[PDB]
């Protein structure tokens, strides 16, 4: 339920506490431009198919 | 800066500045109207001024006034720099979305007249790769300085 | 007061006991030491508090000069049990006044700052910029001393 | 003796060369950090002592000879690998 | 204790001309002149200068002439035309200083007590040194050395001023390069920035060759004790600094998929827009 930052083990019966990087904002917005770049190339090939 | 030189009264009903066989007179200034409203041109004349530009002074003024030795391989390192790489991509995403909007539009509303009625100081190619060039040059100079510094020092 | 300056003045609580046999018995006038610590019930609360103040003194200097420290060595350097050491480090870190984080299946605790990628790499450029600048001040200085003595 | 090649010194080398016991090498190095002739740090799970050292003193002409050889290796690394960069990026240099 | 001097760029220039005034008969190879300045703070400023008739002979190497009378009256004229300006020191040229410079400096400290000399290099103008400033200190001498004069070092720079940079930019008009040009210009900044890295290295190369050889006396105070501080900090410890290079991948990531794609797609628009405008103007020509 994401109330906590941790993990458990059964081989040792052990609770472990860690942290995480919030710096995904570069790579998140990186591939969202590819979705914009996918739509323009689909539009250009449609324009190039319309006339040689 | 301008230098001037007074004329006499002997040719006062004649043409002053008695100039002759040359063609370097039309340059260096035309008589300006804030200057010819006063005594120009029937009181003195204007004269030409160039500069005695010399060597043994020119380079020792140039290289000694603007110079920095160790600045060329500094880093301004990463916490100020990854934040800048974070920022520019975000509006460039919306700039790409605005670039999509004109491309998928593509209507025959006389598109050179459709572009002039849609002027906004905006996308088509001006607000384009100009940012991408800055994103290119910033990371190359950052990474080339990073790789040379690992090479040189031990 | 010199012993509680800084940098441990290298200390031990049992040696503090052997410095303080006099506070009950002898001295020039001796009376406030019997008043403050020599009393029965008000002294004993101050007895446990003076034990509390010296162990509080020893946690800060360990955070200054140690990357890691085992559980058994901290207990013998604080003159008390491993479990009472666990209680002392617990109510200081939830007081968020000493940064520490333990690992008690193996007993090894650490005093490290939480590591991050760029700040470690921000340190390499900073040592580098200080390195390149200092050799410029060095070579500028040895060029002068070469220049003065060559003339004599 | 080892100029920051692998300056992470093990505890037994101090305990032998200073001929001090093993349990007192920590109080010995905390004193040297308290004075301020060294600015290292102490590990105890491995008992290796990490070193950063800023205190200077005299260095007895023979150690200039070893300093010359390290400066000469320092020379040809800077010199030759600059010739690599200049010959590679010559046409955009101007 | 002076922090640093500031070179107004008229004074050097006004040393070049006076070296060129006597240069038709120049065989003394040195020109002494008076360095006018503006004392601001621990930092020093220089605004103007003038010259003085000076002779010197290497024979007995203590026979020389400043002119006190010429130094009184001409400085009195510059005081009259400008009350802001006063003397701060003197200068000479011919980059090897000579043995007499103790005598000139200790003379004209009775004009300004913390006087300072500046050596310019009129003929050397090439690599890395505009000027240099010297200062005199007299302590006991040291822990154990005999006492002397011992010209010391003050760091120097070239400053500027508004309404004289206008004269800088308008008189040069020659190469006119800006710092922008970030591909071509910044790489060349890395090139000749590293061409001074071995230049300072070849200078520290030559010094410990001639003192390990053992010619000149070893300056036990600063000349290697400051280097003893230096020679411990190129830290290159690998297995965590190896993990610096996914941030290198991160700096690579913005270049590769963003800058190579969009630059290609925009130029691809210029193809179809030209190939349409090619043949649709061709089929309507007839």
């Amino acid at each position: 339920d994401k109330k906590f930052h941790g993990i458990l083990d059964q081989g040792e019966g052990v609770l472990i506490i860690f942290d995480e990087p919030p710096v995904d904002k570069t790579y998140e917005a990186a591939l969202e431009t590819i979705q914009n770049m996918s739509k323009v190339v689909d539009s250009l090939y449609n324009k190039a198919k319309k006339l040689t | 800066i301008d230098a001037f030189r007074l004329i006499n009264a002997n040719m006062m009903v004649l043409g002053h500045e008695p100039r002759q066989t040359t063609s370097n007179l039309g340059h260096l200034n035309k008589p300006s109207i804030q200057a010819l409203i006063h005594g120009l041109n029937r009181h003195y004349y204007s004269i030409t001024i160039n500069y005695r530009k010399n060597e043994l002074e020119q380079k020792m003024l140039l290289n000694l006034h603007k110079k920095s030795w160790m600045e060329g391989l500094t880093l301004q390192d990463y916490s100020e720099h990854c934040k800048h790489n974070e920022s520019v991509v975000k509006e460039m995403l919306e700039l790409a979305k605005n670039y999509n909007k004109a491309v998928e539009e593509e209507d025959k509303m006389t598109p050179e007249q459709l572009a002039i009625k849609n002027v906004g100081k905006q996308d088509p190619k001006r607000h384009l790769e100009e940012h991408v060039d800055v994103l290119m040059t910033s990371n190359i100079v950052q990474c080339l300085a990073a790789m040379l510094d690992t090479v040189v020092f031990k | 007061l010199l012993k509680l300056f800084t940098t441990m003045e290298l200390m031990r609580w049992s040696t503090l006991v052997e410095d303080y046999g006099m506070e009950l018995r002898k001295g020039s006038l001796e009376s406030p030491a019997t008043d403050v610590f020599g009393s029965t019930e008000e002294g004993e609360k101050r007895w446990k508090d003076l034990k509390n103040r010296v162990v509080e003194h020893n946690i800060r200097i360990m955070a200054k000069y140690y990357t890691r420290i085992t559980m058994k060595r901290m207990a013998q350097l604080l003159d008390l049990s491993v479990d009472e050491s666990e209680a002392f480090l617990s109510n200081l870190v939830v007081n968020k006044t000493i940064f520490a984080k333990v690992d008690r299946l193996a007993g090894i605790i650490n005093f490290q700052r939480p590591k991050d990628p760029n700040n470690l790499l921000n340190d390499w450029s900073q040592k580098l910029n200080s390195l390149m600048s200092l050799v410029n001040k060095t070579t500028h200085l040895i060029a002068k001393e070469e220049m003065i003595h060559n003339l004599q | 003796t080892r100029p920051a090649n692998h300056r992470q010194l093990t505890f037994e080398e101090i305990a032998k060369s200073a001929k001090i016991t093993v349990n007192e090498v920590e109080l010995l190095v905390m004193k040297a950090l308290s004075v301020g002739l060294v600015k290292g740090s102490i590990d105890e799970v491995d008992k290796r002592v990490h070193m950063t050292w800023v205190q200077p003193r005299v260095l007895d002409l023979q150690q200039i000879k070893g300093m010359k050889d390290r400066l000469e290796f320092w020379c040809t690394d800077v010199k030759s690998m600059e010739m690599l960069v200049e010959h590679q990026a010559h046409d955009i240099l101007t | 204790a002076v922090q640093k001097v500031v070179v107004h760029p008229l004074v050097l220039l006004s040393v070049v001309d006076h070296f060129n005034r006597i240069g038709k008969v120049g065989n003394q190879k040195r020109v002494v002149g008076v360095l006018l300045g503006s004392w601001q703070k621990k930092v020093l400023d220089v605004s103007n200068s003038f010259a003085v008739p000076f002779d010197e002979d290497d024979k007995d190497d203590s026979v020389w002439f400043l002119d006190h009378d010429y130094l009184e009256n001409m400085y009195g004229m510059f005081k009259k035309v400008n009350a802001r300006e006063r003397i701060v020191g003197w200068y000479h040229t011919g980059p090897k200083l000579h043995k007499n410079d103790i005598a000139i400096n200790e003379l004209m400290k009775r004009y300004c007590p913390n006087s300072v000399l500046v050596i310019i290099d009129v003929k050397p103008k090439d690599l890395g040194l505009p000027t240099e400033a010297y200062i005199s200190v007299e302590e006991v001498h040291d822990d154990g050395t005999p006492t002397s004069k011992t010209f010391e070092h003050v760091t120097s720079e070239i400053g500027a001023e508004e309404a004289e940079e206008v004269g800088v930019e308008h008189l040069l008009r020659d190469i006119k390069d800006t710092t922008v040009g970030t591909l071509s210009q910044r790489i060349t900044n890395q090139v000749h920035g590293l061409k001074g890295l071995n230049s300072k290295l070849l200078d520290i190369r030559s010094y410990l060759e001639k003192v390990a050889t053992g010619k000149l006396p070893i300056n036990h105070q600063i000349i290697y004790q400051l280097q003893d501080v230096f020679n411990l900090l190129p830290d290159v410890s690998l297995q965590e600094f190896v993990k610096a290079f996914y941030l290198k991948t991160n700096d690579q990531m913005v270049v590769v998929y963003l800058a190579s794609l969009i630059r290609s797609v925009v130029a691809l628009h210029n193809l179809i827009n030209n190939k349409i405008a090619n043949r649709d103007a061709e089929k309507k020509e007839g």
